[PDB]
RNA sequence: GUGGGAGAGGGUGGUGGAAUUCCCGGAGUAGCGGUGAAAUGCGCAGAUACCGGGAGGAACGCCGAUGGCGAAGGCAGCCACCUGGUCCACCCGUGACGCUGAGGCGCGAAAGCGUGGGGAGCAAACCGGAUUAGAUACCCGGGUAGUCCACGCCCUAAACGAUGCGCGCUAGGUCUCUGGGUCUCCUGGGGGCCGAAGCUAACGCGUUAAGCGCGCCGCCUGGGGAGUACGGCCGCAAGGC
């Protein structure tokens, strides 16, 4: 399979208001994917858990999802 | 006396029991069985068998008030959680979808001893 | 047998009927080593089956033994302290020594004075569905089908 | 000094969702729960399971690491303010200003003490149910202190790398965190694994030394009696040195 950062653009890991792209970052539920599974580096990783967090209290990204499967 | 005929399904699967609650749209229950609702009494409840009739007991059930079509929402590890599912495949009600829905904390309450 | 898959001993075609389930059917008879004797209670159970009934006793004796059959059957296995009876499958071999060895064992509970009497009168109810041998059988399924919740322990 | 850096390092206020419990409402019957089996327990004053609303306390899933920070104890939601340590590049400034450190002073997990709060979950003692030859236990149902906050004590620990601190020297290989660089790699500062020489009773250690040297502090000198007795200092007590 591929990862995250290899089909994507430049994009700011910074920004917690991008949507569109930190969507692309969750799970089926709203996990954060490891990074065997988003292609980050180990400090990219703690700066996306730290933005994606910051989206989830402003409203635009989910805590947790529920599974539509089994 | 509703004819609802459209509904959810909760599956509340444990260790020692499976008990199925069969809802209207909007969540307000139907009908209900159990492990125990059908004959098991003791640790034979947490079997798939159990489980498996105490599907169809609800489903059966819930015929009666007409339903034909169901979302199954599950929650809980357990013995006859699959079991239950299939029996409700199988019970002539038109399954529309399924869901795990199983709350895991946050970790936030101190779990019994049991469970350290 | 813990080494090999210990094969099934091929039984000699019959005398009368050229039919292996026969001969299998006459050496459950047999006790003592008397073959002799337990043919000819067999045979001579024949020609009661035949007489009293207008029938071919080997179309009988099949129709007896298939009714004997169990397609189910309880076994015990070690759990978690006290073991369980638990249900399942009857292998088609199984099947086999099951119902030859019922049939036999219900004739000689029978009230009749004489042996091959005990071994057609048997057989004609058996066919029919009724006799002693078909209970053992409908009374094993009942223990599956009973214990039905033990049936994720198939093993 | 200058210019950059990473971080659950600390303190304070604020705040977010998940979950447990409780209350309110809706809908809905005959059980739920629990175990190897059970029983005590709870349920017709309507529980369990389900949807909605509210309250309150505690802890932060994923990220999360074999990872990072701290002198140690220890430190994980997010935000803001106050703040410590530390590393790198430049080769700018001072000009041996250094090392260690008896005593002193401060910090010091958990449990425990005092005063006043708080109290959802868990839970010593305790109350029961089981098991058992017995059960002063393991398993089950309850449950008080306590766990949480403030302020003041207490000073123990397998407080562990069972390895005191600093400096110099002595093959490499490989994984990694974080800097800088002419960015297959080189070069620092950490974190790991193999292993040269060497050391070690052996296991093992091996540029993160248990090697080779030097400086300084602490400490040991057979087991039991005993971390006891006595004296002293500390402590409200428990008790500690
Ligand atoms: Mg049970
Ligand atoms: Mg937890
Ligand atoms: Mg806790
Ligand atoms: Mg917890
Ligand atoms: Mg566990
Ligand atoms: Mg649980
Ligand atoms: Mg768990
Ligand atoms: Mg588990
Ligand atoms: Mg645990
Ligand atoms: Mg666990
Ligand atoms: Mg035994
Ligand atoms: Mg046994
Ligand atoms: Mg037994
Ligand atoms: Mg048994
Ligand atoms: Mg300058
Ligand atoms: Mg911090
Ligand atoms: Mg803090
Ligand atoms: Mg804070
Ligand atoms: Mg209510
Ligand atoms: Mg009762
Ligand atoms: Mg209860
Ligand atoms: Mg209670
Ligand atoms: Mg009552
Ligand atoms: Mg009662
Ligand atoms: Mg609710
Ligand atoms: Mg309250
Ligand atoms: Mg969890
Ligand atoms: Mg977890
Ligand atoms: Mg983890
Ligand atoms: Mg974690
Ligand atoms: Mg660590
Ligand atoms: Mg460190
Ligand atoms: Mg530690
Ligand atoms: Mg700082
Ligand atoms: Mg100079
Ligand atoms: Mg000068
Ligand atoms: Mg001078
Ligand atoms: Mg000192
Ligand atoms: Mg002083
Ligand atoms: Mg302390
Ligand atoms: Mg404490
Ligand atoms: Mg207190
Ligand atoms: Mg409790
Ligand atoms: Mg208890
Ligand atoms: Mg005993
Ligand atoms: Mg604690
Ligand atoms: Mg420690
Ligand atoms: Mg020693
Ligand atoms: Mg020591
Ligand atoms: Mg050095
Ligand atoms: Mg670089
Ligand atoms: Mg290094
Ligand atoms: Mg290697
Ligand atoms: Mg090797
Ligand atoms: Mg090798
Ligand atoms: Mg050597
Ligand atoms: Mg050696
Ligand atoms: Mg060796
Ligand atoms: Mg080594
Ligand atoms: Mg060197
Ligand atoms: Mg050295
Ligand atoms: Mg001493
Ligand atoms: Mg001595
Ligand atoms: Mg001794
Ligand atoms: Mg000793
Ligand atoms: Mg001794
Ligand atoms: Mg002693
Ligand atoms: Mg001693
Ligand atoms: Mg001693
Ligand atoms: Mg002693
Ligand atoms: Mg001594
Ligand atoms: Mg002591
Ligand atoms: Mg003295
Ligand atoms: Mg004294
Ligand atoms: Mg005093
Ligand atoms: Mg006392
Ligand atoms: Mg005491
Ligand atoms: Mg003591
Ligand atoms: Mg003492």
């Amino acid at each position: 399979k591929a990862k995250v950062k290899a089909t994507l653009g430049e994009f700011d890991l910074r920004d917690y208001r991008n949507v569109e792209v930190l969507k692309r970052f969750l799970s089926e539920t709203g996990k954060i994917l490891p990074r065997r599974r988003t292609g980050l580096s180990a400090k990219e990783q703690r700066i996306l858990a730290k933005t994606i967090k910051r989206a989830r209290i402003l409203g635009l990204l989910p805590f947790t999802e529920k599974l539509v499967r089994k | 006396k509703r004819q609802v005929a459209s509904g959810r399904a909760y599956i509340h699967a444990s260790y020692n029991n499976t008990i199925v609650t069969i809802t209207d749209p909007d969540g307000n229950p139907i009908t209900w069985s159990s492990g125990g609702v059908i004959g098991y009494k003791g640790s034979r409840k947490g079997t798939p068998y159990a489980a498996q009739l105490a599907a169809l007991d609800a489903a059966k059930k819930a015929m009666a008030y007409g339903m034909q079509s169901v979302d199954v929402i599950v929650r809980g590890t357990g013995a006859g959680r699959e079991q239950a599912i299939r029996a409700l495949q199988a019970s002539g009600l038109q399954v529309k979808s399924i869901v795990d829905d199983t709350p895991v904390p946050h970790n936030g309450c101190r779990p019994k001893k049991k469970f350290r | 047998a813990r080494r090999r898959r210990a094969e099934v001993r091929q039984l000699q075609p019959d005398l009368v009927y050229g039919d292996v389930l026969v001969t299998a059917f006459i050496n459950k008879i047999m006790r003592d080593g008397k073959k002799n004797l337990a043919a000819r209670i067999f045979y001579d159970a024949c020609k009661i089956i035949q007489e009293k009934t207008g029938q071919e006793p080997l179309k009988v004796f099949k129709q007896a033994v298939e009714n004997v059959k169990p397609r189910m059957e309880v076994r015990s296995r070690r759990v978690g302290g006290a073991n369980y009876q638990v249900p399942m499958e009857v292998s088609p071999r199984r099947q086999q020594s099951l119902a030859l060895r019922w049939l036999v064992q219900a004739a000689n509970q029978r009230p009749e004075r004489r042996a091959a009497v005990r071994i057609a009168h048997e057989l004609m109810d058996a066919a029919e569905g009724k006799g002693g041998a078909v209970k053992k059988k409908e009374d094993v399924e009942r223990m599956a089908e009973a214990n039905r919740a033990y049936a994720h322990y198939r093993w």
